[PDB]
């Protein structure tokens, strides 16, 4: 992020909920390290805009 | 049988080889563990 | 690729160069900082 404009930066994502995988690459992690919440019994989500 | 090449493949059964601290192919694992009731679940895997 | 001239232009990526205290082109900056939530706003600029 040099002057006024942005060099190349991009904000987009997706998730791997997959069992068994080292994760960190070149010292840094993916961005976070969490174990399974063991999801929804009778909950849901309300999507707005 | 005898092999002069190969990717990743494990095998058990026969034996005369002596687990040499120099080379035991890769790693060695002795005995059969799991009892009767011991159930096991396995995952797919893959990294990166 | 290789350059024998130039104005002001930065670049990252490859590397074999050793940040020599004599000349490291101009200045050096290691690692990637910003986490996930860290948002950044930039301005136009210009002086005088």
């Amino acid at each position: 992020f040099d002057r006024e404009g942005k060099g190349r930066v991009t904000g987009e994502e997706w998730l791997v909920r997959s069992v068994g995988a080292y994760l960190p690459a070149v010292f840094e992690e993916v961005l976070d390290l969490v174990d399974a919440v063991i999801l929804t019994e009778k909950t849901a989500l309300h999507l707005r805009a | 049988d005898k092999v002069m090449a190969g990717d990743e493949w494990l095998f058990e059964g026969p034996g005369t080889y002596i687990p040499q601290k120099e080379v035991e192919v890769v790693e060695i694992i002795q005995a059969t563990v799991i009892k009767q009731n011991q159930a096991l679940r396995l995952r797919a895997r893959k990294e990166c």
